[PDB]
RNA sequence: GGAUAGUGGCCUACCAUGGUUUCAACGGGUAACGGGGAAUAAGGGUUCGAUUCCGGAGAGGGAGCCUGAGAAACGGCUACCA
RNA sequence: UUCGGGUCUUGUAAUUGGAAUGAGUACAAUGUAAAUACCUUAACGAGGAACAACUGGAGGGCAAGUCUGGUGCCAGCAGCCGCGGUAAUUCCAGCUCCAGUAGCGUAUAUUAAAGUUGUUGCAGUUAAAAAGCUCGUAGUUGAACUUUGGGUCUGGUUGUCCG
RNA sequence: GGUGAAAUUCUUGGAUUUAUUGAAGACUAACUACUGCGAAAGCAUUUGCCAAGGACGUUUUCAUUAAUCAAGAACGAAAGUUAGGGGAUCGAAGAUGAUCAGAUACCGUCGUAGUCUUAACCAUAAACUAUGCCGACUAGGGAUCGGGUGGUGUUUUUCUUAUGACCCACUCGGCACCUUACGAGAAAUCAAAGUCUUUGGGUUCUGGGGGGAGUAUGGUCGCAAGGCUGAAACUUAAAGGAAUUG
RNA sequence: CUCUAACUAUAAAAAUCUCUCUUCUC
């Protein structure tokens, strides 16, 4: 089905007010959650222009953007496919209290 | 759903619920 | 949407008629609605007749027939071509296959 | 044929036969039943002054993605607790939470309008000025 | 059971005109059928009709001249005023240049313009035109 | 018979067992004072009527009463309750 | 013969004049118990006549843009259908244009639409719906027939011939 | 045996068949149909008894006694519940041997309650013709069931009449059918679902978008299962009907 | 313008499916 479809990337930093985090499990209706790396255990959202063209699953390092008003939710925006997670592990923008390997 | 189980299905609920009601007396 | 006019029952003024048993599967089906057909035959099939004939006491033996109904239901009576699927217009032709050989 | 009465003295049945049929249409239902009263926070008000709690996102549905910038309030007349929407671009950032705000209906007759699920009312007045008034800076919160 | 003789009278007229035909066999034949021909006859909707004894309700046979179009009875007669008329009038006649509905009144049988004219009103059998 | 200005279970004494009701009594609700009316409009209707007019009721809630032709008054009293 | 007189008119111009006048002031007077205000009226009071008209809307419903720039399934709009994921006629602005107009925009009610409460005027095979069937009180409705024709006179009201 | 193939299971104590018998309860095959009866459920061996009913015939009898019908009532398939009686077949539960990834399902064998009864509850079914009942009219065609009509009719046969059974032309009533639209419907279709905007024969009972939900609650009947009655808060722009092309 | 005769015989197993829905005016 890939003939319905609109048919070597980078890395993309937090910037002020988004933050990569580690999704826990997967939850339905489209949600997920997952622990943001400060000691919390947010809820997010998949985004639009991402439900169901790029999946993810569990144990997978992705960005999110926080919303303002209510922090207690939040959004998912970009993935992070397995091998810049270990770039991201690297630059030490985030703690290595969380290791993801296979 | 077939309408004949759901029925059936409240109906088994309500039998146990009216037996709760009985243990509770 | 009615598919048939006579209801594809046959009952139509009796309330209820008792039920006799498929004989393939042995479904319990109305009496009207059970697909009937008269099984006579010769009790010797026609290919082997000729050594019976030569070969019997008797000269000129009655060779009787067997006689019996098969009431199918439905199910089996298409399946085992008894009954075809007709088409629309031709569901309104009752008249039997037009005497097979005449 | 025509299955109701038509002779000269049948008039009593075909009052009542109609006194119950009324009970069918959900707007007679409700206007007799005063269902208006007891649910559907506003006791029958166009408007109510309630004060903010907090700001809240809430979500689409599917033809359509979109964060819609609702807001939760509890309602001075009855202490009832309802969800409101900001209907208009940058507004969101002006509500300021715990602030009297004037809650209107919200165009579908105690329903839920478009895409915002859970959700039946406007917002028009904060801070006693209309949230319109500040969207177009024609005049300005009193933040007081 | 049968309820008012004049409709099924008016329901056999109008299904042998309908269908064509020129005559009628009206059954049941009760004085108000006879007065409602006259009218209707006097106005020319019918040609030369007829009544037959049977030492028991009697009967009709009614010619045509296909002049009719449509007739009916109003069965539940309901009381009219002397103004209510123009009502009866526009929600069933076609159009006042013709038409006739036929009402009881104390004179008796009657259309509703010599009911106008007589200033008399009652009660509303049928309508004609 | 009392009491009323006067009929009246209006009340008292002695009697009788009656009274109403599926033609909706009794009960419950009314974010209902009733009405003249207002909105609405092919005709038929639907909704509203707190309020410019007419009646009724009330002067915080209930009860009691003097004066006076007229009040159970309330910008008049007595008592209880809030 | 291409013309071109615009010969006759209509419009369009930051070109250009002189007329006319109220909103506002205000002499007064009237108006009123006293007064305000109106109705008159001296003198003042228009040039960008800044003495400035808003309110909604231009995908359809529904009159009006496939114009510009911005955002880029985000913000938001949208009563409903839906617009938005890099060329947005739907958001956000600018320019045009539409509708009503000192009014217009909402929200909850209610009315017509609604023949979607049907008495006039609804449907009941499958779209919601005909009690499983029968009896039966109340209710509802319930066969036909008992003075119709004739004759006269006469009051008028209409259109006759018209005096 | 049994199946698509197989296994479980019974079998030299001889299973399977081969004959006679006998027991039990079951049902009444084939006759069996676009045929009959009944209000509906439903009803199928024979015979007798008991009462009943439809339709037809009637120059018989009474004279509105009629129709539908809230309230009230009687029946009411199967399953179910009591209790007592029976206990064949067949089979919910359970036990099994297969298939499969799992299959405690469909196939396969055993097997409890039921299935059949006797008195009493249950009163629900797609209890469907998904068409309420009583009336009148409207178009052509046949047969069929019940009755009654007339034949210069046929065989019947008892010489001949009588019956009966048939043939014809009927007629009244019943289940229905075929053709058609000149009527309807949105259509599928309907001879009524026609006689309805040219809108009125008499009458009951139901529905007002879909979900929530026949759920919550209160009654009420029932031992119980549950039945009748019966919402709302709330949630949505559809769900749905018929047909067309893929 | 005369008529009413033939007939056979199969079934094992096969679960699920991520987008994207877009005008008709001469
Ligand atoms: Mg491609
Ligand atoms: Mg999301
Ligand atoms: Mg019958
Ligand atoms: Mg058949
Ligand atoms: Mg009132
Ligand atoms: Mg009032
Ligand atoms: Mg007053
Ligand atoms: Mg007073
Ligand atoms: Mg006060
Ligand atoms: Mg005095
Ligand atoms: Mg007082
Ligand atoms: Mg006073
Ligand atoms: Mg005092
Ligand atoms: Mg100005
Ligand atoms: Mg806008
Ligand atoms: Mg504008
Ligand atoms: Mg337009
Ligand atoms: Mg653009
Ligand atoms: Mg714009
Ligand atoms: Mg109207
Ligand atoms: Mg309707
Ligand atoms: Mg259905
Ligand atoms: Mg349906
Ligand atoms: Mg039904
Ligand atoms: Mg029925
Ligand atoms: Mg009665
Ligand atoms: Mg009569
Ligand atoms: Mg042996
Ligand atoms: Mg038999
Ligand atoms: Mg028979
Ligand atoms: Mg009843
Ligand atoms: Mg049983
Ligand atoms: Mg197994
Ligand atoms: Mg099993
Ligand atoms: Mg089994
Ligand atoms: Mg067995
Ligand atoms: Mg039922
Ligand atoms: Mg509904
Ligand atoms: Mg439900
Ligand atoms: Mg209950
Ligand atoms: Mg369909
Ligand atoms: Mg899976
Ligand atoms: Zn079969």
């Amino acid at each position: 089905k890939g003939r319905r479809g609109k048919n070597k990337r980078e890395l993309i930093y937090k910037e002020e007010g988004q933050e990569y985090a580690q999704i826990t499990k997967m939850l339905g209706n489209g949600r997920v959650e997952a622990s943001c790396f400060d000691g919390n255990k947010r809820m997010a959202h998949i985004r639009g222009k991402l439900r169901k063209k790029v999946w993810m699953g569990q144990g997978d390092i992705i960005l999110v953007s926080l919303r303002d008003f209510q922090d207690d939710q939040c959004d998912v925006v970009h993935k992070y496919n397995l091998d810049e997670a270990r770039t991201l592990k690297n630059q030490g923008e985030l703690p290595e209290n969380a290791k993801i390997n296979e | 759903m077939r309408a004949k189980w759901r029925k059936k299905r409240t109906r088994r609920l309500k039998r146990k619920r009216r037996k709760v009601r009985a243990r509770s007396k | 949407p009615k598919k048939r006019a006579s209801n594809g029952r046959n009952k139509k003024g009796r309330g209820h008629v008792k039920p006799v048993r498929c004989v393939n599967c042995s479904r319990s089906v109305p009496k009207d609605k059970a697909i009937k057909r008269m099984a006579i035959r010769n009790i010797v099939e026609a290919a082997a007749i000729r050594d019976l004939s030569e070969a019997s006491v008797y000269a000129e033996y009655a060779l009787p027939k067997t006689y019996n109904k098969l009431h199918y239901c439905i199910s089996c009576a298409i399946h085992a071509r008894i009954v075809r699927v007709r088409s629309r217009t031709d569901r309104r032709i009752r008249a039997p296959p037009q005497r097979p050989r005449f | 044929g025509k299955g109701k009465p038509r002779g000269l003295n049948s008039a009593r049945k075909l009052r009542v036969h109609r006194r119950n049929n009324r009970w069918a249409e959900t707007t007679y239902k409700k206007r007799l039943l005063g269902t208006a009263f007891k649910s559907s926070p506003f006791g029958g008000s166009s408007h109510a002054k309630g004060i903010v709690l907090e700001k809240i996102g809430i979500e689409s549905k599917q033809p359509n993605s979109a964060i819609r910038k609702c807001v939760r309030v509890q309602l001075i007349k009855n202490g009832k607790k309802v969800t409101a929407f900001v209907p208009n671009d940058g507004c969101l950032n002006f509500v300021d939470e715990n602030d009297e705000v004037l809650l209107a209906g919200f165009g579908r007759k105690g329903k839920a309008k478009g895409d915002i699920p859970g959700v039946r009312f406007k917002v028009v007045k904060v801070s006693g000025v209309s949230l319109l008034a500040l969207w177009k800076e024609k005049k300005e919160k009193p933040r007081s | 059971t049968r309820t008012s003789v004049l409709a099924d009278a008016l329901n056999a007229i109008n299904n042998a005109e309908k269908t064509g035909k020129r005559q009628v066999l009206i059954r049941p034949s009760s004085k108000v059928i006879i007065k409602f021909l006259q009218v209707m006859q006097k106005h020319g909707y019918i040609g030369e009709f007829e009544y037959i004894d049977d030492h028991r309700s009697g009967k009709i046979v009614v010619q045509l001249n296909g002049r009719l179009n449509k007739c009916g009875v109003i069965s539940p007669r309901f009381n009219v005023k002397i103004a209510d008329v123009e009502k009866w009038t526009a929600n069933l006649l076609p159009a006042r240049q013709f038409g006739y509905v036929i009402l009881t009144t104390s004179a008796g049988i009657m259309d509703h313009e010599e009911a106008h004219r007589k200033h008399v009103s009652g009660k509303i059998l049928g309508f004609v035109y």
